[PDB]
């Protein structure tokens, strides 16, 4: 599921972009949990959210994608 | 404003002479500042249309000419 996420963020990019919308809300969970510090714990790859923002936050506000991450 | 539009290009990235010619092109309207529904007309898109068909058909037909890639 992280990494269902990590790549997710990292490609299609929803939570930058879209969001997954009312149904299967074990996607719209994620929203919570991708503002924590600690999230990418387990896919073994810390520095996924400051790899996302090197993408998609120069196309917009890169720390208007802070407040989304940290 | 024309100069805010001018900060606003540097990140959402178009080249920045290129930048300098929409500010031109926008319309300078009212003193400093500029519309986005205006800025909008160019309708031009068929040229574009045909274009992409053009570069597509050759990209079909004439395959690695690295040039035209």
């Amino acid at each position: 599921r992280e990494k269902e996420l990590a790549r997710k963020l990292e490609f299609d990019g929803l939570y930058i972009t879209e969001q997954p919308g009312d149904d299967d809300v074990k996607g719209q969970w994620d929203r919570l949990v991708l503002n924590t510090p600690s999230f990418p714990s387990n896919y073994w790859d810390k520095f996924v959210k400051r790899k996302v923002l090197d993408k998609h936050g120069d196309i917009f506000g890169r720390e208007r994608i802070a407040e989304l991450l940290g | 404003s024309k100069k805010d539009f001018q900060k606003a290009m540097d990140s959402q990235q178009f080249t920045g002479p290129e930048i300098q010619f929409l500010l031109s092109c926008s319309e300078a309207d009212e003193n400093e500042m500029i519309n986005f529904e205006e800025f909008a007309n160019r309708p031009a898109r068929d040229i574009g249309f045909n274009v992409a068909v053009l570069l597509t058909n050759l990209s079909e037909h004439v395959p690695h000419d690295p040039r035209l890639r």
